[PDB]
């Protein structure tokens, strides 16, 4: 989701 | 081997032949999961590969090997995103245990997830809403 | 609910879909009582009408009356042909209640038929090779 | 099964 993706490290449903 | 998983097959199979569907609650959720790592695998890869690439079990890794690298990965606090790559790592290190031919560490690395979901995670999972949570924000 | 059903969900269906075909632990357990309880109903009718005739649920049924018709059922001993005939008495208890606008009572049925095999008939049945040795006899 | 048929009552896999 958007909502957890934003939560990855910038360096990498 | 559970006798109320067991007992539930049973009596969901005999409910169905008369045309009843018993709603397991959790089916929904063993499904959601299942898209949900598809999903973070393919559309996530460098995320995914990355966890990977931190741990290779052989039959001298201990728990607290395993422990280590998902404590790294909830560092920042946990997340529904975040329980979904668990499992992905969890089936990957699965997927390469049988991979070379040691398929013996699968059900050694589904006993160290229970572990850490239920020492670790599931306070959180509790104070979150259960697992239906995770079921009504993926969809 | 439960971590370790999710966990071993999840890796099973991420092994199959790699290429290796895994099944779940109690897959075979499963499916050789759904076998023997599809043969006791359809063969063995007078015996199993008997033991569904001995017993009515209401919302107001306690775990006490199930018990008793259980008890009964085992009387002369237990073998692993009544314990079949236990779990088609469970599945049309649940029938009929579906079929009578009941369908609550469904989950109370399945912790009923749970407590009894974890009170009543665990030791019996780890006393005689679990059920492993099930499916090694009559799967 | 014949084994199990045998526990049965004589009234009554």
């Amino acid at each position: 989701t958007p909502e957890w993706a934003s939560t990855l490290r910038p360096e990498c449903p | 081997q559970s006798n109320r998983e067991l007992v539930v097959d049973f009596l969901s199979y005999k409910l169905s032949q008369k045309g009843y569907s018993w709603s397991q609650p959790m089916a929904a959720v063993k499904q959601a999961l299942r898209e949900a790592g598809d999903e973070f695998e393919l559309r996530y890869r460098r995320a995914f590969s990355d966890l990977t690439s931190q741990l290779h079990i052989t039959p001298g890794t201990a728990y607290q090997s395993f422990e280590q690298v998902v404590n790294e990965l909830f560092r920042d606090g946990v997340n529904w995103g975040r329980i979904v790559a668990f499992f992905s790592f969890g089936g990957a290190l699965c997927v390469e245990s049988v991979d070379k031919e040691m398929q013996v560490l699968v059900s050694r690395i589904a006993a160290w997830m229970a572990t850490y979901l239920n020492d670790h995670l599931e306070p959180w999972i509790q104070e979150n809403g259960g697992w239906d949570t995770f079921v009504e924000l993926y969809g």
